[PDB]
């Protein structure tokens, strides 16, 4: 993919509604898969609903890579379901199916995929391997150029970052009052 | 910590000179005489943490604590709003059970229950509590430490300035 | 026949009582 | 943050909170005596995104919440134990609902990661998780996009990936998208 | 010579290991010595190194259409580790 | 055994719960004759999977009381003054519904009524204002099997015809053709044994030979279900006859055999002398009012509709299609209530 | 326009811009007010009531509500601040709705 880019021609979005708009050709076919209606859902030509993470119990690695686990606190809203069984279906319909079929066996993927994944609740410490990451990228790293911008944070307003705070009227006096 | 000295000693001085007899697990299950896809239910084990509202520790597992504070939930399930009046309907019979009733004191307890029925389950240790001040705070002489500003310069001093 | 349930048949402005805002999609 | 200060005990947790941990150094005991009173002495609003934590601090309501005000009382509601997925801190909330609606969002003690503190974010971002939201498959069509059941849905992409082959087919993942 | 074959044969390259472990021991000698030389190699082919403390070594290669051949690394020195992945990328041209 | 959504746009969203009496289905039905026989098992399957019914009746509050057990607060809607001339009030009853069911017909004339008001004029009318509103997605129309343009009988021609002025109206209709519907209400096993038994004689039409295709009523409204469950039913007629196929001279032998009468008291009235006895009879009947002493069996029409064969044709739909086993008519828990009058042990 | 204004209070018992707490009642029926909530008619609502009561003059910076004539068929006794108190900008009762305001802070 970086060797060789591709004019993607179906881009799957899996609640990116802060996409680069360079992301899809413009004339791919886009699938949504979300929980709110933002600039993905405008753009899409499919749009599977989801739970969000009051309604479904998930794996999310903190920065330090402790590995937590959310519940659900509340039942799912209308005919939305847990992402990973959408695209297990999703992986039936088209004919390669996914060997999972229940949640533990999802946990167990991921505890093959990486072994941390198993110890939720703990954090895993890192073997210091950077130096030998850099001297293996030599070359890229002398292929990369220089940029006039200078260090500075991305977050242009902090109480609007994403889709659910977006949706947020709270957030939106928030802004306002710091905005006046 | 040191001892209630009150009915919960004949209490546990029951529960230390009785004892149950040993059964294979799922056992007790099939004579319950509930469903059994009430056991395909999947069981968490866990202590509620404290309240952010409160400061009191009662509820959480602390030396001062005497109540039985492991409870055994259940998975919450559908829930709907009455067309008519709107109120929250629902089809979990164990919707309310083990948050109400289920209580024990150790998590020990609590899996053998489980096993015992037949239940599976997932037993989540409280994140731990210590009381431990910071060192910048802690006690109430640090407040009024040199540690603030430093120590004071004396340069001001008029022998000093003169 | 004076007094129904405001989710009645019967209500002028019949209440559906969901708590959730649904997204409308955009035209064509 | 709505002001009770009828309510007010003069304990000076606020006061410390603010100086201390926020670190805006806004509120004060002006006053000496029985008429001291507590809150900026000029008409300020509280600055930092650390200052839902003092609705919490306080012990006798003479601050409190004001978007979760009068909606409900703390017996009504059944707590889920669960992470906030606002930031990649991971911080450990308690989701306090009602039936089918989320009502409040608190804090939980891990002294691994937040302490027992909150950001303003994740603890009034809820009010976002009741608005715009998907309910239910939906497939373009010239008239837009239009309900649609899972199936039909699910057959719409199995033409669209049929088309596209490789690197043609591309992912992106969002903010909140989980590991499963 | 086949280190160069990496990238043409693997889509992803999974290396499992113990943080602290008397079986992971030639693991985390194969890694701290021969994967900076791999990735000199095959640039932009992604060699993941993942740990545990209760893991247990592997070797895992993915080839194209998500077909994955796992080789245990366990108790192996770093040198038989390199054979095992020079089997599979062998494996890989059979494919 | 996976539950199966009622098929009709945008349900998705408003379905909730188990399908039960206090789940949410996104069914609101409009049943014309409800209170009937037909219409009332029918009411009993939309309501039973928490969908609402709403059911015009004419003024009688006896009658539709049993609707009112049918369904959870709110849910079976029991308008009071129901008039097939009417159209303001049939356009209140469909506002809200996005299926109709159409169940109103009569076994015979009357002086208020006559069978090409009610077969004909009633399903062009609803058409139309059904048509009009366009919230309204699935129509289901139930007739008679042995219903043709060319029949002898004006009650099973005036409802052919009013079925072809549905189609035209609303070409996604579906006509539900059931036969004779055995059931504890019914009018044909009732009628049958009341002719046995407290008439002087026991006529039948020829010998007999008339062939039927009788079916159980849960069999019919289970049918009805499986029709709204699925959209590819709609614009097909089904022509939902009994398993078996029974001469009229079996059945009543069978009923004799099953109540254990003493001998045979049926009677051979041939047809031409039924067609003399019974045609100023007709005159009679459309200038009295309702009248219990005579009725449905003593009628031209209803020897007209005994001469002929009412079974399905063989290129047809049915239960197959539906995917349903249709029940015997002639043993198990259907003839359940024939047997509690008299087996021969009883009484 | 209400489907996308954000729940603010008129401020007789609060502030003209606060945010307004807010369940997610109507929500989906489409209704935005407090009253259209609960009321379906066109009648007059208890706030239009409470607004038509004009506030009533007291001396002191302390007012006693007991919200009722009679202290024990009411609402509990209330002190009210009646400093920075104003006919245009009057104390409220929480309980009772009632409008004071005073003149003595500006020592008259
Ligand atoms: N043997 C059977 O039961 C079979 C029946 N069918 C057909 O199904 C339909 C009904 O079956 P069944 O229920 O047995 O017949 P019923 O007479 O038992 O039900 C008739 C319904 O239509 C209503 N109705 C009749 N005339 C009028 C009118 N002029 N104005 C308003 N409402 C009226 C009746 O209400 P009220 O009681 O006030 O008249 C009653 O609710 C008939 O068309 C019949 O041919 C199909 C196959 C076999
Ligand atoms: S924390 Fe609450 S009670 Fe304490 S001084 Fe502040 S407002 Fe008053
Ligand atoms: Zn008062």
């Amino acid at each position: 993919a970086r060797t060789n880019p591709v004019p993607a021609k179906v881009v799957y979005l899996l609640g990116s509604d802060d996409f680069k708009d360079e992301e899809i050709p413009a004339d791919a076919f886009v699938i949504y898969q979300g929980h709110h209606g933002d600039k993905g859902a405008a753009r899409a030509n499919v749009v599977l609903p989801g739970a969000a993470y009051t309604e479904k119990a998930s794996l999310f690695a903190n920065t330090e890579g402790r590995v937590q686990t959310t519940r659900t606190a509340v039942p799912v809203l209308g005919d939305a379901r847990e992402d990973w069984k959408i695209i297990r279906a999703l992986s039936e319909v088209v004919g390669q199916q996914l060997p999972y079929d229940s949640q533990p066996q999802v946990r167990a993927r991921l505890a093959e995929v990486a072994p941390h994944f198993a110890e939720i609740g703990k954090a895993e410490s890192a073997l210091w391997l950077n130096g030998q990451y850099f001297k293996g990228v030599k070359d890229l790293v002398a292929k990369a150029a220089r940029s006039t911008a200078s260090l500075a944070t991305n977050i242009s307003n902090y109480y609007m970052t994403d889709a659910i705070s977006r949706a947020s009227r709270t957030m939106a006096k928030c802004t306002a009052v710091r905005q006046q | 910590a040191t001892a209630p000295q009150d009915f919960s000693l004949a209490m546990k001085k029951a529960d230390e000179i009785y004892s149950g007899k040993t059964v294979k697990a799922g056992d007790i299950g099939f004579s319950a005489g509930v469903p059994l896809e009430t056991y395909n239910r999947k069981v968490r084990i866990f202590c509620p943490a404290k309240a952010a509202s409160q400061s009191g520790l009662g509820r959480t597992l602390h030396p001062s604590s005497k109540a039985p504070q492991w409870k055994i939930v259940f998975e919450n399930l559908s829930k709907w709003e009455n067309p008519l009046m709107g109120w929250t309907s629902t089809a979990d019979p164990l919707e309310n059970v083990g948050r109400s009733t289920l209580l024990f004191y150790t998590k020990e307890e609590a899996a053998a229950f489980c096993a015992k029925h037949g239940w599976e389950y997932v037993v989540d240790e409280p994140n731990p509590r210590k009381h431990i001040r910071q060192k910048r705070y802690l006690g109430y002489g640090d407040n009024y430490s040199i540690k603030r500003k430093g120590v004071p310069d004396l340069a001001h001093l008029p022998s000093n300035r003169s | 026949e004076c007094y129904n349930p405001k989710g009645s048949w019967f209500n002028p402005a019949k209440r559906n009582w969901k708590k959730v805002e649904i997204w409308q999609p955009p035209q064509v | 943050i709505k002001t009770s200060m009828n309510r007010c005990i003069h304990c000076t947790r606020c006061v410390r909170f603010t100086h201390e941990v926020a670190g805006t150094s806004e509120l004060g005991i002006t006053g000496r005596g029985r008429d001291s009173e507590v809150g900026t002495y000029i008409e300020k609003l509280h600055s930092s995104e650390l200052s839902g934590n003092v609705i919490d601090l306080c012990p006798v309501g003479a601050l409190l919440s004001k978007p979760y005000a009068f909606t409900a009382r703390s017996w009504e509601l059944k707590g889920t134990e669960t992470i906030d997925v606002s930031d990649a801190l991971g911080s450990n909330i308690k989701v306090d609902c009602r039936g089918t609606e989320v009502m409040r969002i608190t804090p939980r003690l891990n002294d691994a990661i937040n302490e027992e503190w909150l950001s303003d974010k994740g603890r009034f971002q809820y009010d976002g998780l009741k608005r715009q939201r998907l309910n239910t498959p939906l497939v373009k069509g010239a008239k837009g996009l239009e309900n649609a059941t899972w199936s039909a849905a699910f057959d719409a992409i199995r033409t669209a990936i049929a088309g596209a082959k490789g690197n043609e087919l591309k992912a992106i993942a969002g903010k909140l998208a989980d590991a499963e | 010579a086949w280190k160069t074959a990496l990238t043409t044969t693997f889509q992803e390259l999974r290396i499992t290991l113990s943080q602290s472990s008397s079986s992971s021991a030639g693991a985390r000698e194969f890694v701290l010595g021969q994967y900076a030389e791999l990735k000199a190699a095959n640039p932009l082919l992604p060699i993941l190194v993942r740990e545990s403390n209760a893991a247990q070594a592997s070797l895992t290669a993915r080839y194209d259409f998500g077909v994955e051949k796992k080789v245990s690394i366990e108790n192996d020195s770093a040198s038989g580790i390199l054979s095992k992945l020079e089997g599979l990328v062998k494996h890989g041209q059979s494919l | 055994s996976t539950l199966k959504p009622f098929d009709l746009n945008a349900n998705n969203a408003v379905r909730n719960g188990p399908g039960g009496r206090s789940s949410i289905g996104g069914v609101v039905a409009t049943v014309f004759g409800a209170n009937g026989f037909i219409g009332s098992y029918v009411v009993n399957e939309i309501s039973k999977r928490g969908n609402q019914v709403v059911c015009p009746y004419r003024c009688n509050e006896n009658k539709v009381q049993p609707l009112k057990q049918m369904g959870d607060l709110g849910q079976v809607v029991l308008l009071p003054e129901f008039d097939i001339h009417d159209d303001e009030y049939i356009r209140r009853a469909i506002s809200r519904s996005n299926v109709v069911i159409n169940c109103v017909g009569i076994r015979q004339e009357t002086k208020n009524y006559s069978y090409k008001d009610v077969h004909v004029d009633f399903p062009t009318r609803l058409a139309k204002i059904v048509a009009e509103s366009g919230k309204v997605e699935r129509f289901i129309q139930v007739s008679e099997m042995g219903a043709d343009v060319s029949h002898a009988s004006r009650r099973l021609q005036t409802k052919a015809v009013g079925d072809e002025a549905i189609m035209k109206y609303i070409p996604d209709a579906t006509i539900i053709r059931p036969g004779n519907v055995v059931g504890i209400e019914d009018y044909f096993y009732n009628n049958l044994i009341f002719q046995l038994s407290y008439t002087i004689v026991a006529p039948v039409i020829n010998n007999g030979a008339n062939k039927v295709q009788p079916t159980y009523i849960l069999d019919v409204a289970d049918a009805v279900v499986k029709i709204l469950k699925d959209k590819k039913t709609s614009g097909k007629t089904y022509y939902l006859g009994g398993p078996e196929t029974l001469t009229m001279r079996q059945i009543y032998d069978h009923l004799i055999d099953t109540l254990r009468l003493s001998n045979d008291d049926t009677v051979n009235l041939r047809y031409e002398l039924a067609k003399m006895l019974y045609k100023p009879l007709d005159t009679l009947r459309t200038k009295l009012p309702e009248f219990p002493f005579l009725g449905f069996m003593m009628s031209s029409d209803y020897a007209e509709e005994q001469v002929a064969d009412s079974v399905a044709p063989a290129g047809s739909l049915g239960y197959k299609d539906l995917s349903i086993s249709p029940a015997k008519v002639t043993e198990g828990l259907a003839i359940e209530g024939v047997r509690f009058i008299r087996v021969g042990g009883y009484d | 326009a209400e489907k996308n204004k954000i729940p603010e209070t008129v401020g007789g018992a609060a502030f003209k811009g606060d945010l307004r707490g807010t369940s997610a009642v109507g929500l989906g029926d489409g209704l935005y007010s407090h009253t259209s909530k609960w009321m379906q008619g066109n009648g007059k609502s208890p706030m239009d009531y409470i607004n038509e009561v004009e506030p009533i003059k007291v001396k002191g910076l302390v007012v006693a509500s007991h919200g009722s004539d009679d202290p024990a068929l009411g609402c509990p006794v209330e002190y009210i601040s009646l400093k920075g108190t104003s006919y245009e900008n009057p104390a409220v009762c929480k309980y009772t709705g009632n409008r004071y305001y005073s003149d003595c802070w500006k020592h008259g």
